[PDB]
């Protein structure tokens, strides 16, 4: 799991 | 918010992909490997993640880099929201992340266990029992011809 997906 | 970045010292380490390095200069700040930081969320209205810097990275492939360590608050946990909002847990998840997603330079210390320490009462304001409110305590001062039994609320009701 990965918290932060902006772009 | 951060768009001005910059290494600070030569390399510690490479990889021959990666270039690690111990500080970085991000805007008028410098950061460090050890320090945290906090970064805003995807959804704004969350509250701020906070994290430890473990390593700092030049990338071919991803720019400049650095590693987070995320801490978390009660509402993370099993527990809810905790009594003081600056409460942190330590917490085992990560992440590689670009610089350009930090928000701000934030300190984070350990608080080792403690004693019980002087449970002795205390008072801090004086409450009017007539009115219900309460004040700053009341400064009637005692002479020279009654110290030796002077009772401040035997003086005030006289
Ligand atoms: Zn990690």
């Amino acid at each position: 799991h990965r918290k932060v997906l902006r772009d | 918010s951060k768009n001005r970045i910059s290494w600070v010292g030569d390399a510690v380490k490479t990889d021959g992909k990666k270039s690690y390095y111990k500080k970085v200069c991000i805007d008028s700040e410098t950061l460090e490997v050890g320090d945290c930081v906090s970064v805003i969320p995807d959804d704004s209205s969350k509250p701020l993640y906070l994290a430890r810097v473990t390593a700092l990275w030049e990338d071919s492939s991803n720019g400049q880099m650095f590693h987070a360590h995320w801490f978390c608050a009660g509402t993370d946990t099993v527990l809810g929201a905790t009594s003081d909002p600056l409460e942190l847990f330590l917490v085992d998840e990560c992440e590689d992340m670009q610089l350009s997603y930090i928000h701000s330079k934030v300190q984070v210390i350990y608080k080792a266990p403690s004693g019980a320490g002087s449970a002795t009462y205390f008072y801090q304001l004086w409450y009017d029992q007539d009115y219900a409110r309460f004040e700053s305590p009341p400064k009637t001062q005692p002479t020279e011809d009654n110290k030796y039994k002077f009772c401040a609320s035997c003086a005030r009701l006289a």
